[PDB]
């Protein structure tokens, strides 16, 4: 979980979901 | 549904199970992941409420003192990259 | 006794090697392992067009170390966007 690789996942899994629905790109629903 | 898609559901489900407790309903206190942890992760579990608290603050990514759902998500990324190693 | 949750895990990870383990590296996804898994496993997740154009995007959204290839880190990086 150490911080760093936390804090790097967490903003790779918000980028990623802001791309979905705010939100550009769909081959996934 | 596939076995993939069950399983996110159950760590959907299982989320909601404990964070619907206390406070806000969608965020885990260090009470309500002390729960889950304890019931739904057994294998994984070493415990003292220093352990815990160590836990929540490395999974607070946004630094809120609580843990949402994808702070939970990244949890068990890194529990599932774990055991995957 | 395995939790559920714990179940769930398990079925995270075997599902990823259940297609990694086809080609190349056996430990990664290439674009063609990678678009079996979505549309075998995700079928309730994909969208009403899943061409070609639209998978090699999201290849590449995916692929955060451009290496060509989605891995363990970045294949539960997407589990957790869709997840709910
Ligand atoms: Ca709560
Ligand atoms: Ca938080
Ligand atoms: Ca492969
Ligand atoms: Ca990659």
């Amino acid at each position: 979980d150490a911080t760093e690789t936390a804090d790097a996942m967490n903003r790779e899994v918000s980028s990623l979901k802001n791309k979905l629905r705010r939100g550009d790109l769909p081959f996934v629903v | 549904a596939s076995p993939l898609e069950k399983a996110l559901d159950v760590m959907v489900s299982t989320f909601h199970k404990y964070s619907g407790k206390e406070g806000d309903k969608f965020k885990l206190n260090k009470s309500e992941l002390k729960e889950l942890l304890t019931r739904e992760l057994p294998s994984f579990l070493g415990t003292d409420e220093a352990a815990f608290q160590k836990l929540m603050s490395n999974l607070d990514s946004n630094r809120d003192n609580e843990v949402d759902f994808q702070e939970y998500c990244v949890f068990l990324s890194s529990i599932a990259m774990m055991s995957n190693e």
